């Protein structure tokens, strides 16, 4: 269990993917150029997860590029890490998808996908031992969404024993106010339920509130919420690229966090919450666990822990931690399910993030993402009631059951979470 | 002179199992490199040790050990650390991909990859025996390699090597430093899976040496490295009787007759004392009287549980150091004047005692104090039920939503062997039930 | 049908054609098989000159199609503020409740629209109107945590 090979598609799924790979090559002392100034062995040790050892000692991201639309590319390049990718490993099209999943699943974006599977193929091969796939995409536009979920199910065809792994970014009216973009997100949630084993929840409806309430950024842009997702997929990347006591990968993860096979959405967390441009053990256990430091937007206190990662990064000790932690479940007990005994599991870095002495990184598999998921519901169901802009769907090849078949499933979603949320132990 | 192998299992065998060699080695006045000076004898020869260790034509004195992990990055260590000379390169055995703490992975998939190859190398090893005894098995309950590649290989052991005694050396899983929520459901199914191919199973509760390690040796915050090292002391006090000369426990065959009174209750306690900081270099030496009463005390137990709860079938008394057999029987005698010592009505009262008279070793780095006399007990009480009972909780929690079991379906395993290995269970705590 | 041409024309913004259909008689009020008029169509496209142009030639500003949605509930869900504004200015019934029990209130405070429910608030609509499962528009902002649509709500 190794390698990792990184997909990144559409617009929010290569800006997010972008500054993954900038915060990480900083971390482990690479630079644009792909050369290594770190100064820590530690950087290098589990280096190969996420880097392809090249001739001169170069070290290049396992990163695909992939857009329907040109224009992305340039932008990719044009960033302070642009010129780190691999060229062979950008396939962009030439008509983009217009805000439709449909073009992204059924047309355009089938176009293009036996290009990508081409160079996932040759990544792959390239590789000791395929850990599986990290993907990272937004929900709500064509390509991320109907292209991204498309090529999930062709790679879960061609590498079934893989783990698949994404980093989703849920839509809101608040940062987009797209009326078509429930209808995406809710076609893609339902092929995530089936085909993927672990899916981050990145929700903008959160990412805009801490923005905006918490950080006192009256008018967010997207390089605002970006710095929440960079920092989140940094520490929930943390016991990948570091070696620590455990050793980490993304099957001993799903196992240990998804009771059920559906019920894989995660909520992360992060503390201390910063602003571009601009802490002790105890209170950042408290942080970790409140509301306002939560990826996603709904309170965990209205719903019940099944399973929590937390990683602490920094130097501290590591008994003032086990400390706080089992301090935290005595206070908070009614917020964990009793059937499940050991499920809060914590892990120590030495390596801590850039410009902070200390960081705390919550993975929760909590049933109160029921209320990301009704919020989405309640949306599509609107929309859809009314028939609105069905056409632009219906035209590309996509039957209306596929609608009412998607709209089932996360309601039964919903309806699963609430069951395991009022299960007692007896 | 009758051989015995020892196979250390998944990340726990294989670090249980570099302490135990290093101390060993110690023991015996062996070397790294496998130099034995004070054997006179070179390339052969028909002494106590040697049913621990194989000679090389050139005076070398190897381990007859296995070593086998489905991932490399704990064996590598072996490799390439102090110790690295002293096993044949072929005798440590690395898959790439290990079982992900599902018992159903090293069982069935992964595990299946690499069996035939790891049961190939250990008959090269009995071939080179004259009249091998036996297996010493060390693993955890907890890992998927630990658990399911272990009951796969007790499997084939019983099958290939049937009249051949086999004892476990497993770790009981412990919240304070456990990796898997699933660990109980992996100890279940193991157990349920080893019960008929072992002979004895000497359990080390993860909770009891951490709890040791914290309260005896003021370690604030134990790690695997302090843990192991206050493990190996306990294994090598139940193995010295294989090792050395002596009257008690002498072959793998008395460990069943002198501990086992029926098959299924084949788990003895074991209880050892002195454990004392090195810090506290100029301690007062503890009598024969105290050291013995120590061995019924909850707190140094290798398994958490209250023997004053339950009855006793067997209790065997192995001394190491200034141990005067009259002492011993005074201290006895003493200790059978108490209400909590019950012994079943079908099995005599006595207590059999074996007294080795070098001191315990200690290894240079450890954390215990030298010792003029130590003492390890081993029983066989009813009160080990409750160790049982505590994993049987933890499996129903999850079972009763069957949280989990999707992760082993998809690993080639069918649903009904979890109700099977816990419908085991459930016979097996009657067992001790019925004796009392 | 000179109809049949005019729907089509509303919907795809269609300006000089609205027109010409008009001149040669088309039925301003022309049906679809769902009872979608032409002004229907402009309002959900966002066609905000054909609104205008058709509210001028005896389009009804409160034609209901058979689901009970009215331009305006349409103009509210979508999120099409200048024409929320004409139809209001037209006449446009601001508590029109179609076959869900929904005012274009609960449709535009679902969909995060919040400058029109600003604007639908300070043209009367009712914020104690239930929908058919009895939630009022500020019932929707507290089970959904919106704090900022409650915020307004409570003005
Ligand atoms: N957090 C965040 N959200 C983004 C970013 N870029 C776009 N989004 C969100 O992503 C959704 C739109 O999806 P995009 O990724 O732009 O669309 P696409 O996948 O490129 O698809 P098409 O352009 O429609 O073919 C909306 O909800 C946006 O708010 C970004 O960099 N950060
Ligand atoms: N005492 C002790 N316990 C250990 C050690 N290493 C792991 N454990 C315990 O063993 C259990 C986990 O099993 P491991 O042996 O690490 O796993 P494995 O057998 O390698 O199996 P997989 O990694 O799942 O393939 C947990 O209960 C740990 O606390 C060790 O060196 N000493
Ligand atoms: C609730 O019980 C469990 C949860 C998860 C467990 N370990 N899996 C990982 C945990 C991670 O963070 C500490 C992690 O960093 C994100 C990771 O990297 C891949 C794996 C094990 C558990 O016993
Ligand atoms: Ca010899
Ligand atoms: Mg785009
Ligand atoms: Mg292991």
């Amino acid at each position: 269990m190794r390698e990792i090979v990184h997909i990144q598609a559409g617009q929010c799924g290569n800006q997010i993917g972008a500054k993954f790979w900038e915060v990480i090559s900083d971390e482990h002392g690479i630079d644009p150029t792909g050369s290594y100034h770190g100064d820590s062995d530690l950087q290098l040790e589990r280096i190969n997860v996420y880097y392809n050892e090249a001739t001169g000692n170069k070290y290049v991201p396992r990163a695909i590029l992939v857009d329907l639309e040109p224009g992305t590319m340039d932008s990719v390049r044009s960033g302070p890490f642009g010129q780190i990718f691999r060229p062979d490993n950008f396939v962009f099209g030439q008509s983009g998808a217009g805000n439709n999943w449909a073009k992204g699943h059924y047309t355009e974006g089938a176009e293009l996908v036996d290009s990508v599977l081409d160079v996932v193929r040759k990544e792959s091969e390239s590789c000791d031992c395929l850990q599986g796939f990290q993907l990272t995409h937004s929900l709500g536009g064509g390509t991320g969404s109907g292209m991204g979920t498309l090529l999930i199910s062709k790679i879960r065809e061609e590498y079934p024993d893989r783990i698949m792994n994404t980093f989703s970014v849920m839509p809101s009216p608040k940062v987009s106010d797209t009326v078509v973009e429930p209808y995406n997100a809710t076609l893609s949630v339902h092929q995530l339920v089936e085909n993927t084993d672990e899916t981050y929840c990145i929700d903008n409806e959160a990412l805009y509130d801490i923005c905006f309430r918490t950080l006192k950024l009256t008018t967010p842009t997207y390089g605002d919420l970006n710095h929440l997702v960079s920092a989140t997929m940094s520490g929930v990347t943390t016991c990948l690229r570091f070696p620590g006591q455990l050793n980490a990968d993304l099957r001993k993860l799903a196992v240990n966090m998804v009771p059920f096979p559906r019920l894989h959405f995660f909520m992360p967390g992060f503390a201390p919450l910063t602003s571009r441009g601009s802490l002790t053990v105890p209170e950042l256990t408290q942080q970790m666990f409140d509301s306002k430091n939560m990826m996603a937007a709904c309170d965990p206190r209205h719903g019940r822990y099944l399973t929590v990662a937390a990683i602490f990064r920094g130097r501290m000790s590591m008994k003032e931690v086990d400390e706080q932690m089992l301090n935290v479940q005595n206070k908070n007990s009614s917020y964990f399910v009793e059937w499940i005994p050991n499920n809060v599991k914590t892990a120590v870095c030495d390596i801590p993030p850039r410009g902070l002495k200390m960081s705390a990184t919550f993975i929760g598999n909590s049933t109160a993402i029921q209320e990301l998921f009704k919020r989405i519901s309640e949306q599509f169901t609107a929309m859809f009631r009314r028939k609105a802009f069905l056409h632009w769907y219906t035209g590309e090849g996509m039957d209306e059951m596929e609608f009412t078949e998607a709209e089932s499933n996360m309601n039964d979603l919903v309806s699963e979470y609430q069951q395991y949320q009022d299960a007692t132990a007896d | 002179m009758r051989e015995c192998i020892s196979i250390h299992v998944g990340q726990a065998g294989v670090q249980i199992g570099n302490a135990c060699w290093e101390l060993y080695c110690l023991e015996h006045g062996i070397q790294p490199d496998g130099q034995m000076p004070s054997d006179k004898t070179i390339g052969g020869g028909d002494d106590s040790f040697n049913t621990f260790f194989s000679e090389t034509g050139a005076g070398k004195h190897v381990p007859r050990a296995v070593f086998v992990d489905l991932e490399p990055t704990v064996i590598d260590e072996v490799r390439t650390g102090t110790y690295r000379q002293l096993f044949h390169p072929e005798q440590l055995i690395t898959g790439k991909e290990d079982a992900a703490n599902n018992y159903a992975r090293g069982h069935y998939t992964i595990g299946k990859e690499i069996i035939d190859l790891v049961l190939d190398r250990i008959r090269k090893l009995a071939d080179q025996c004259t009249g091998l005894q036996g297996f010493l098995v060390f693993h955890s309950f907890g890992g998927g390699t630990g658990s399911g590649f272990t009951s796969l290989l007790m499997e084939r052991l019983s099958v290939d090597y049937g009249k051949k005694s086999k004892l476990e050396f497993s770790i009981y899983p412990a919240p304070q430093v456990s990796t898997a929520v699933v660990e109980p459901y992996n100890s279940i199914l193991t157990t349920h899976t080893t019960l008929e191919h072992s002979d004895c199973a000497f359990m080390v509760d993860n909770e009891a040496i951490y709890d040791i390690c914290r309260r005896n040796l003021d370690i604030e915050r134990p790690t695997y490295t302090n843990l192991n090292r206050l493990i190996s002391q306990i294994v090598s006090s139940i193995t010295a009787s294989l090792r050395f000369d002596g009257a008690l426990n002498v072959d793998l065959t008395e460990f069943q007759t002198n501990l086992v009174p029926y098959p299924r209750i084949h788990f003895p306690l074991a209880t050892y004392a002195p454990v004392i900081s090195a810090e506290k270099a100029y301690h007062e030496q503890l009598s024969v009287a105290e050291i013995t009463n120590a061995c019924f005390e909850p707190a140094n137990q290798m398994v958490k549980c209250d023997p004053r709860h339950g009855k006793y079938m067997a209790c065997c008394l192995l001394y190491r150091g200034d141990v005067v057999p009259k002492d011993v029987n005074a201290a006895i005698a003493t200790i059978k004047t108490k209400r909590s010592i019950q012994f079943v009505d079908w099995c005599p009262t006595g207590f059999k005692v074996g007294i080795n008279y070098q001191p315990p070793t200690v290894v240079p780095g450890g954390d215990l104090a030298k010792v003029q006399r130590a003492v390890c007990m081993l029983s066989n009480t009813t009160a080990i039920a409750e160790a049982w009972a505590r994993l049987d909780h933890k499996f129903d929690l999850m079972y009763a939503k069957r949280a989990f079991v999707h992760w082993y379906v998809g690993e080639g395993m069918e649903e009904g062997e979890f109700s099977e290995a816990r419908e085991d269970m459930a016979a097996l705590e009657k067992d001790y039930e019925e004796v009392g | 049908d000179l109809g049949k041409k005019l729907l089509e024309a509303a919907r795809a913004g269609q300006d000089d054609e609205v027109r010409i259909l008009m001149a040669n008689g088309a039925d301003v009020n022309a049906t679809d098989a769902s009872g979608l008029t032409p002004l229907h169509l402009a309002a959900t496209y966002g066609h905000l000159e054909i609104v205008e142009v058709l509210l001028k030639h005896g389009a009804d500003v409160n034609a209901i199609d058979i689901m009970g949605s009215t331009p305006l509930h349409l103009a509210a869900l979508i999120g099409h503020l200048e024409i929320v504004e004409v139809l209001l200015k037209h006449g446009a019934d601001v508590n029109a409740v179609d076959t869900w029990g929904d005012t274009p209130l609960h449709l535009a405070a679902i969909m995060g629209h919040l400058e029109i429910v600003e604007v639908l608030l300070k043209h009367g609509a009712d914020v104690n109107a239930q929908d058919k499962f009895g939630k009022t528009a500020f019932d929707i902002s507290i089970d959904n945590g919106n704090e900022d649509l409650a915020e307004i709500l409570q003005k």
